[PDB]
RNA sequence: ACCACGAUCAAAAGGGACAAGCAUCAAGCACGCAGCAAUGCAGCUCAAAACGCUUAGCCUAGCCACACCCCCACGGGAAACAGCAGU
């Protein structure tokens, strides 16, 4: 078997793990912003649904849950 | 005419099937009699053991 | 319901003169003084007498269904007490799958016997789902909203007309 | 000249009965793969009017074209049930059967 | 693969050809911005 | 016969058979038990197959 | 035919068939049915690829689409060679 491929996988993974440690704080903010945009997009899709259906507002009693916030 | 011929062929095959099934029934009766005798013999001895 | 513990074992139920023995022998030859497998055998014989036309034929699809149903009930009784038994959970789920497959074959081949099996064993035959896909949070929420919006539109159209 | 529906006679398996007086039936045809030159089944769904609601999921039925479609998707009617699910009568001998086995012997009659 | 698998997958789908520096064109016009030498 | 719907069924009856459905509503049953495949082909050709003369005219 | 009997040709409507890539586009969100109607049922499509994005005139005795733009053209932008020659 080629041990060099296993070594290259080891180097790439170790290099990757170093980067996530270095930029850990930056990554968390980016993920939080991405999740906020995801929730907004989901809400817009739901709103498009009831708007096309004809209703001027959401169905009575409906509240769009936050399905992406931890 | 062709449909009539096809029905006649079906009827002929049905008669042949009846003959074959009658032979099968006869053989099955003989084999079933033998197996039933064996089953009764086995049950008798097993019951006597449990007695 | 389980057979009474005073019931005789399947193997000693036809020996001539079993009713002329002492009470101690009757206890020794009953379900009271045996393991659960004899009780399951008596359950199987009871179901076979109640359902199948020829209770001596154990190779028929109905007989196999009855036997596996008794085995499934045994597994469920085990798992009520043994909640963390993963192996027996697997055995129960696999036995349920096998019984469903046999029930499908019986329904396709002999509907009258299929109905008799369903009534006698208290089995509710269900058809399998057409699609196997994850019902994640987004899809579930969207489907609930869509059903609500359809209901609201129906109310509005009834009001209009 | 007798109907505007393309498929005049078709045979299928009933896959749904949840609509009133309407059976959802799956029809399979043989289509040649141009590259492999092998025949594979191609499936199509048809709605058949069942006035008596006598169709059950899994039975093999014959559908006959309506002279004109009675609804958006209902262009056929149930001519007969070829095979009742679990209640097959052998056409060759006329006796009940369960799969490959006779429920009633042909010799009995 | 089996015949069923080959039917399911269908004919091979060769990827679109990658466009080169000229963008699939014989020649291009250009304005010289700077001249230099490379090793 | 590209426009004829052919459909197969397996182990549904004790014996094999063919059934043809005609545009007039008539049904043709051909028992094929004990018959070779060539015999079945010849029989169906004879009863429901266009003869050579019709093909030559076409 | 012209007087039509009907042929030829061919619209609208109904049924069927029909390009490529992406499943990191996997769910669509009212997409069904029955009843003369009132109304009732909750259904319909989809991993055998629905829904969606991107690409491209096509299956060439020829066919399809467009005719400056707003798909359409009451109306609006605005003043039109994708007819020939020409710039
Ligand atoms: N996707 C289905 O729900 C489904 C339903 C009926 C039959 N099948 C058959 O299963 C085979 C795999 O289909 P695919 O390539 O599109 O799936 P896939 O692997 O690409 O995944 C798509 C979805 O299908 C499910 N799936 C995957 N394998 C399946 C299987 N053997 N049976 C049922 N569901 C499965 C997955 O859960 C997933 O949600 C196919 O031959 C297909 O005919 C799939
Ligand atoms: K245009
Ligand atoms: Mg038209
Ligand atoms: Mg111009
Ligand atoms: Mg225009
Ligand atoms: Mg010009």
């Amino acid at each position: 078997k080629n041990v060099l491929k296993i070594r290259r996988r080891k180097m790439n993974h170790h290099k990757y793990r170093k980067l996530v440690k270095k930029t850990r704080f930056l990554r968390r903010k980016v993920q939080e912003g991405r999740l906020r945009r995801k929730q907004i997009k989901f809400e817009k899709d739901l709103r498009r649904i009831w708007l096309k259906a004809g209703l001027k507002e959401a169905p009575e009693g409906w509240q769009t849950p936050k399905i992406y916030l931890r | 005419e062709l449909m009539a011929w096809n029905q006649a062929e079906n009827r002929r095959l049905h008669e042949l099937r009846i003959a074959r099934l009658r032979q099968e029934e006869r053989e099955q009766e003989q084999r079933q009699a033998l197996e039933q005798a064996r089953k009764a013999e086995e049950v008798q001895a097993w019951a006597q053991r449990k007695e | 319901d389980d057979p009474p513990p005073s019931t005789l074992l399947k193997d000693y139920q036809n020996v001539p003169g079993i009713e002329k023995v002492d009470d101690v022998v009757k206890r020794l030859l009953s379900l009271e003084m045996a393991n659960k497998k004899e009780m399951l055998k008596i359950k199987q014989e009871q179901f076979m007498k109640k359902i199948v036309a020829n209770p001596e034929d154990t190779r028929s699809l109905e007989a196999r269904i009855i036997a596996l149903s008794v085995k499934i009930r045994s597994y469920e009784e085990h798992l009520e007490k043994h909640r963390k038994d993963k192996a027996h959970k697997r055995y129960l789920l696999m036995s349920i799958d096998q019984r469903k497959k046999m029930l499908k074959n019986l329904r396709n081949t002999n509907y009258d016997v299929f109905e008799k099996i369903c009534w006698g064993l208290g089995i509710e035959y269900t058809f399998p789902p057409l699609y196997y896909r994850r019902a994640h949070r987004r899809f579930v929420t969207k489907k609930a909203l869509c059903i609500r919006v359809f209901q609201e539109t129906q109310k509005l159209k009834k009001r209009r007309r | 000249v007798r109907s505007s529906v393309h498929a005049r006679w078709i045979v299928g398996k009933v896959i749904g009965t949840k609509m009133q007086k309407t059976a959802k039936v799956r029809v399979t045809r043989l289509v040649l793969d141009p590259y492999l030159l092998k025949y594979f089944n191609k499936r199509k769904t048809y709605f058949a009017h069942d006035a008596l609601q006598q169709c059950t999921v899994g039975d093999i039925v014959l559908l006959r074209a309506l002279p004109v479609p009675r609804a958006k998707h209902v262009k056929h009617e149930l001519a007969e049930i070829v095979f009742k699910v679990g209640k097959v009568i052998d056409p060759v001998t006329g006796k009940p059967c369960a799969g490959t086995t006779y429920l009633e012997s042909p010799l009995s009659s | 693969a089996t015949l069923n698998q080959m039917h399911r997958l269908g004919p091979p789908k060769r990827p679109p050809r990658k466009l080169g520096p000229t963008e699939g064109r014989p020649q291009l016009k250009g304005v010289v911005l700077c001249t230099f030498t490379r090793k | 016969n590209p426009w004829v719907q052919i459909m197969m069924f397996k182990n549904m009856t004790p014996s094999p058979f063919l059934r043809f459905y005609l545009d007039s509503g008539e049904q043709v049953l051909v028992d094929v038990e004990t018959k070779s495949n060539k015999e079945i082909m010849e029989h169906i050709r004879k009863i429901l197959g266009k003869n050579e003369e019709t093909l030559r005219e076409e």
